[PDB]
């Protein structure tokens, strides 16, 4: 839903990088000139569910479905900055700036896990391409209009 | 004097819109305007439009259009109810007066405005 964009929001603004240079995933998007060192949130990582909580709220009555999960998100640098912008965010991902910026994005963030400079066979040439691993972790949620009880009347008997 | 099969290209023409999309972002929100102009091509098919199997079936037509005017990658061409996103199989002989290009239908509806 937004979880893959937030993650996209927290590296546009940790590398205080633009906006047209961060792609999100396999989607369709054209890579031309590949020094233009792109980065892409690979979101095809299975995410899985952890928990499925079910809050409810008494005054302003509605209730609240919500589901914590987590997703290892992939990051792929491109470009011949590559290498720096995988390292130089491989190790920001847990300073200040991270850990500052990423305050609305209800989206915790864990530590980079593992990298790998897998370029791409871009036709008799290669590419600079760096994955880089962490485990993402968040929780949609959604609210419905349900309605509470103010009493319940009833009956007994007895022999 | 490169040969220039223009010429060669008239006769079998057919009206056509060429449209490109240059896409707008703020804030990693999508939006799309669009370029539509009335360009001159001729169309054939490409790939005998087949029936794939999955979760559930899909087809979609291929065409293979020529034309005097450049045609890049990302864009598309609309002739009578679908347009096709010129993605295979293109080839520019821009200097010898044309280019070609496959053609794949777009089963997204035709990007009128935006």
């Amino acid at each position: 839903s937004q979880s893959i964009i937030n993650v996209a929001r927290y590296i546009r603004d940790l590398l205080d990088y633009d906006e047209n240079l961060i792609q999100f995933d396999r989607k369709n998007t054209q890579q031309s000139d590949t020094v233009t060192g792109y980065i892409v949130v690979n979101g095809s990582g299975v995410q899985n569910v952890l928990s499925h909580g079910s809050s409810y709220d008494g005054d302003a009555e509605i209730m609240e479905y919500s589901k914590s999960e987590s997703r290892l998100i992939t990051l792929e640098f491109y470009g011949s900055d590559a290498y720096e912008n995988a390292e130089l965010f491989s190790l920001l991902n847990q300073s200040q700036k991270a850990k500052e910026v990423s305050r609305g994005l209800g989206l915790t963030i864990y530590n980079v896990s593992q990298a790998t400079d897998v370029k791409q066979l871009l036709g008799y040439q290669y590419g600079n391409r760096v994955h880089v691993d962490f485990n993402i972790q968040y929780c949609p949620s959604v609210y419905v209009e349900t309605l509470r009880v103010d009493a319940s009347e009833f009956e007994i008997l007895v022999d | 004097m490169l040969p220039n099969m223009r010429s060669a290209l008239k006769m079998f023409e057919q009206s056509v819109l060429l449209k490109s999309v240059e896409t707008i972002r703020v804030d990693f929100v999508d939006d799309i305007i669009i370029t539509a102009t009335p360009i001159r091509a001729v169309v054939q098919v490409a790939d005998k439009k087949k029936l794939n199997l999955d979760s559930l079936d899909w087809s979609k037509q291929y065409i293979w259009v020529h034309s005097g005017s450049k045609m890049e990658i990302g864009q598309f061409i609309e002739w009578h109810g679908k347009d096709f996103k010129l993605v295979a199989a293109g080839d520019d002989y821009s200097d010898y007066g044309y280019n070609a290009w496959y053609g794949e239908e777009t089963l997204k509806p035709v990007l009128v405005s935006s």
